[PDB]
RNA sequence: CUAAGAAAUUCACGGCGGGCUUGAUGUCCGCGUCUACCUGGUUCACUGCCGUAUAGGCAG
């Protein structure tokens, strides 16, 4: 077997169809909220990732690659995450 | 099918400012052949050389054509635009001697036979014949290199000797997308032969049968228009000596004391604009010059173009 | 003596537009109001779905609406009737009744289920006059060509075919999908598919299940039914099927049956009954 | 009406190479006309015609 | 080595006064559009899922 095996655990930290009233609620107003951080500055256009689709989807919401986390160790009982734990057997052949 | 070429060279668009549109002393419009056959003779003997390639065959193309002309109040001819020459030492306006000028976009299929082929890339050769050919004037009118808003159209090559029986229609219907808002000129010259024993009505010269293709001519009602065989043109075909030849010193008025001269005439001759989808091969649309010097004909003509 | 060129065919075999209602189980005879699909969310209380639509059986195969050709249309019919001499319509009736038993009408609301329950009922009046219940997932969906009390309903077909009866038949299809989870209609051009403020599928999606018969073919007999198509496709998982290079295709069983009265033991004829049973412009020229 | 400018625009195109004929009869007028415009050239550039 | 090689059309300006286009009129009468179909292909970002930096409880 090799080390190759690729994952989709953890993907969940900031939606965009929801972006602006995530970033400060907690009961308070809003004086200041204009020039806060500047957004402008980065741009990035890439979606390589397995498609997966829900209800009351476009094409595709977002996923990025979040590689590393890989072991030679498969599933357990009691600790799941989505539907897969850290690691797994499988080989090319 | 003499020198059959092994690559094809596309000089995409070029923009030329006042070409000479006089072209003949009976015709008029778009430019004698003989000028396209002398340009890629001057790149020849520029870059020809020095790559070790033969630039031999041209295609003609002609995408706009604007002449400056006028039409006079109730005539139904034209009259040619001019410029204003300098003056005399004397103070008084000099002669008029006219001319015709005319912008004029063009392309050329240029045909490449030499083994300078197979050493450099397909694309040095390019740029080297592209970039020289933007230092040069093309019909007494000169080539206007590009600038514009779109991007510069690049100059192309094929390699019409290589390819399987497939490439050999990917490829010559990939310049015809190429070569298609404009019209191809080709030579016609069995056309005004086979229309010259066509008459057995009359039997006239190929003179007043060459006048006889350029009609609109209205038949009368047994009105009519007689047949169209296409988009004919009269065409200077050449020329023709009437001196014999001279020894290349004994006229001190020559461009030059080491060439012979002969007093020649114009020799005319026909052609057709035709849509390049018309043609099968690009290679049978090129331009040659052949000369009989122990005759006097020194023509020019598309061969294999059946 | 030739094919006519102007040659069309109806649809027999025609069903209407499935309305599809949810609501909670333990209420499923007594299901004379349970709502339906009101539009885009959906409840937890409703655990089933209820998929009900009228099926019509009407009778005459080859005889069309309009043709051309006296006697080609004479020859046509007599065709057809050396193949109704052999035998009823009873095999192409039972592998109808086959489609009929589960709910594979249900595309992919019913993959996905732990019980889907299907009710025929064949009514003269308003009256009921006699009913069928059948169990989806315990019933084939592939071969074998096995289940008892299923002929009566396949005979019930051949008549209804033969001409033999009017036949009207009224299916509610029970799919066990789960407790309310969101079920999917058919869309249009993205909007899902109405009739009334109440989702529904298209009537030529709810026929296209029913004339899935063909598995006879020209590979092998593993992968099963197909939709009786000329020039037999798949629309979306690509595959084109029954090329005319070859010969099993209708047109040519068509014109070489009618015209060159071939039989050898060439006795799957069905696929071509089956095309005229589906109706349509055939040809011609 | 509503434009206050006018925008003209041309190509110009130097070509360079610049004292030899492109017609003459005898070689040795060309030979010494060719030493002559280099002695000019070599000299003192073109950057008096240049600037005007 | 190209019917080769060369070229400043320019200045100024009042088109303008007046006017009757009318009157009359029957568009009718007939007609078969039909048969069939999977959008199970990538067809706008709808108020209640703890922080771009690779980092964190999705009985949707």
């Amino acid at each position: 077997t090799p080390y190759r095996q690729v994952s989709r655990v953890q993907a969940k930290s900031n939606p965009e169809r929801l972006r602006r009233r995530l970033m400060r609620r907690h009961d308070l107003s809003e004086e200041e909220a204009r020039k806060r951080i500047p957004d402008t500055v980065a741009r990035a256009l890439d979606l390589p990732f397995v498609t997966l689709r829900s209800q009351s989807t476009g094409q595709h919401f977002r996923l990025f690659i979040r590689h590393g986390p890989l072991q030679v160790t498969a599933e357990e009982g009691g600790f799941t995450c989505y539907g897969l734990s850290k690691g797994g057997f499988v080989p090319w052949f | 099918s003499v020198t059959d070429p092994e690559a094809l060279l596309l000089l995409p668009r070029l923009s030329i400012q006042n070409a000479n549109a006089i072209s003949s002393p009976l015709t008029w419009g778009f430019p004698s052949p003989g000028a396209f056959t002398g340009f890629v003779h001057a790149l020849q003997r520029r870059v020809g050389i020095s790559l070790d390639i033969e630039l031999d065959g041209v295609g003609i193309v002609c995408h706009r054509f604007e002449a400056q002309i006028s039409q006079p109040a109730g005539k139904r001819t034209k009259v040619f635009n001019l410029t204003r020459n300098p003056l005399n030492r004397d103070g008084s306006t000099a002669a008029i001697v006219e001319e015709g000028r005319a912008h004029l976009e063009v392309s050329l299929l240029l045909g490449v036979h030499g083994d300078g082929l197979d050493d450099h890339p397909a694309q040095e050769i390019a740029r080297q014949v592209q970039e020289q050919a933007g230092a040069m004037r093309l019909a007494g009118g000169s080539i206007l290199p590009w600038c514009n808003e779109r991007f510069p159209a690049p100059n192309a090559e094929l390699l019409m000797l290589g390819g399987s029986d497939e490439q050999r229609r990917k490829n010559q219907r990939r310049l015809t997308r190429r070569l298609l808002p404009g019209f191809a000129l080709v030579s016609r010259e069995a056309l005004l032969q086979q229309h010259l024993e066509t008459l057995r009505t009359t039997l006239p010269e190929a003179t007043t049968l060459d006048a006889l293709l350029d009609l609109c001519r209205i038949n009368f009602e047994p009105w009519q228009v007689r047949d169209k065989p296409g988009w004919l043109v009269p065409i200077p075909a050449g020329y023709n000596a009437l001196s014999p030849l001279y020894l290349p010193g004994e006229v001190r008025n020559a461009r030059d004391r080491e060439t012979p001269l002969r007093f020649v005439e114009n020799l005319f001759g026909l052609g057709e604009w035709l849509s390049p989808h018309r043609v099968a091969a690009l290679s049978d649309l090129l331009w040659y010059h052949h000369a009989e010097p122990d005759k006097g004909l020194y023509r020019w003509s598309t061969p294999r173009f059946v | 003596l030739s094919t006519a060129s102007v040659l069309a065919f109806e649809r027999k075999l025609d069903p209407s537009d499935a309305l599809m209602s949810a609501g909670a189980w333990a209420q499923r005879d007594a299901s004379q109001e349970w709502p339906a699909v009101t539009v885009a969310n959906l409840p937890s209380d409703a655990d089933t779905l209820k998929v009900r639509f009228t099926l019509r059986v009407l009778g005459g195969a080859g005889t069309p609406s309009a043709c051309n050709d006296a006697a080609y249309r004479d020859k046509l019919l007599q065709t057809v009737a050396t193949y109704v001499n052999d035998q009823g319509f009873a095999e192409l009736a039972r592998r109808y009744a086959h489609n009929l038993a589960n709910a594979r009408f249900l595309w992919r609301n019913r993959v996905g289920a732990e019980a889907v329950e299907v009710r025929i009922n064949h009514i003269r009046q308003g009256e009921v006059a006699r009913a069928w219940r059948f169990d989806a997932l315990a019933i084939g969906l592939r071969d074998f060509k096995a289940d008892a009390e299923l002929d009566a309903l396949a005979e019930l077909i051949a008549s209804g075919l033969s001409g033999s009866g009017h036949v009207l038949l009224e299916v509610v299809a029970f799919a066990r999908i789960g407790d309310g989870q969101e079920v999917f209609p058919s869309q249009e051009l993205k909007t899902l598919y109405s009739v009334r403020d109440a989702a529904a599928i298209h009537s030529q999606k709810i026929g296209n299940a029913l004339r899935t018969i063909d598995t006879w073919y020209p590979d092998e007999d593993g992968l099963g039914p197909i939709a009786v198509e000329p020039y037999g496709s798949v629309t979306s998982q690509g595959k084109a099927y029954r090329q005319p290079k070859q010969k099993l295709d209708f047109y040519t069983l068509l014109d070489n049956w009618v015209l060159r009265d071939e039989a050898p033991a060439v006795e799957q004829q069905h696929y071509v009954i089956a095309n005229l049973i589906r109706g349509g412009v055939f040809g011609e020229a």
